[PDB]
């Protein structure tokens, strides 16, 4: 399913996960995001326990987007260990994605 | 809605002035338009409903994500996926988006 | 950079807007022009305009550019 994340579950849920985090950054009116939702929900299982996938809604969470500085959608934004360090923009292929993931790992 | 309606429309004609297609999973079309439509409600213009804005309201006074954006009008890059060049493999055939459809994806 | 410098383009920029082709690929590098605005805010208000360089050549024919697209002369 990819659990979804606010501004108050922040902190916990993508911060301070032990496990490297993908955080799909989309909009319930945006095409895109209808693209890429299926393609997160399968890479979603394929890496359980492995990564952290999570689902960020700007509209109802816009403290986050902007503290980002979130500005194209959907994006797909990389954490580890609470620091940032990937930014992909628009309906990527899941190739790319898993590519990213892989960079993350053990 | 007559909003809607007028929204239909504009990506209809547009589409074709321009060369370009809709998606070839038409509730992506259906989604975007519906979100033009909504933006257009609220803020008076149409502003491209697949951008985070820190100011909405700011935002369609620049004008630049009024769609069509500058983007779109200068460069044919559309990332909503609403106007697809050719070459693009998300892009079918279709340049018109029967008003059944958009009302079928806004109860989806 | 700043309003009012002459500045080239120096990438592949391709353009369906030009007069001289009008709704038809038209590649913009090598041409010269003036800096009218940098696109960052209205009213003190920060905006996301991802071409910010607006730059006007000759016929009234402006385009919008990102910085890493243009050069000073
Ligand atoms: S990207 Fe531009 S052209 Fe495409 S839908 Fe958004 S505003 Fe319109």
């Amino acid at each position: 399913e990819v659990q979804d994340v606010n501004d108050s579950s922040w902190k916990e849920f993508v911060l301070e996960s032990e496990v490297p985090v993908m955080v799909d950054f989309w909009a319930p009116w945006c095409g895109p995001s209808k693209l890429i939702a299926p393609v997160i929900d399968e890479l979603a299982k394929e890496y359980s326990g492995k990564i952290a996938v999570y689902k960020l809604n700007t509209d109802e969470a816009p403290g986050i987007a902007t503290q980002y500085n979130i500005r194209s959608i959907p994006t797909v934004l990389f954490f580890k260990n609470g620091e940032r360090k990937e930014s992909i923009i628009g309906a990527v292929p899941k190739s790319t994605l898993t590519d990213s993931i892989e960079k993350y790992l053990s | 809605n007559k909003t809607l309606a007028a929204m239909k429309n504009f990506a209809e004609q547009y589409a074709k002035r321009t060369d370009t297609y809709f998606c070839s999973d038409l509730s992506v079309t259906a989604v975007v338009i519906e979100g033009l439509a909504r933006h257009k409600e609220e803020l008076g213009s149409p502003l491209c409903p697949c951008r985070h804005y820190e100011d909405k309201e700011a935002e369609v006074k620049n004008t630049f994500w009024n769609c069509p954006c500058v983007p779109m009008r200068e460069r044919k890059e559309c990332h909503c996926m609403l106007f697809l060049t050719p070459d693009n493999d998300f892009a079918g055939d279709a340049q018109d988006i029967p008003m059944e459809t958009l009302e079928e994806v806004k109860a989806s | 950079m700043n309003v009012g410098d002459r500045v080239r383009v120096t990438s592949s920029v391709v353009v369906y807007h030009h007069p001289e082709h009008k709704k038809t690929a038209f590649d913009l590098q090598g041409m010269e022009g003036e800096v009218a605005a940098v696109l960052t805010e209205w009213q003190g208000r920060p905006i996301s305009a991802n071409l910010p360089v607006l730059v006007k050549f000759e016929q009234r024919f402006k385009a919008h550019f990102r910085p890493d697209e243009v050069t000073l002369i």
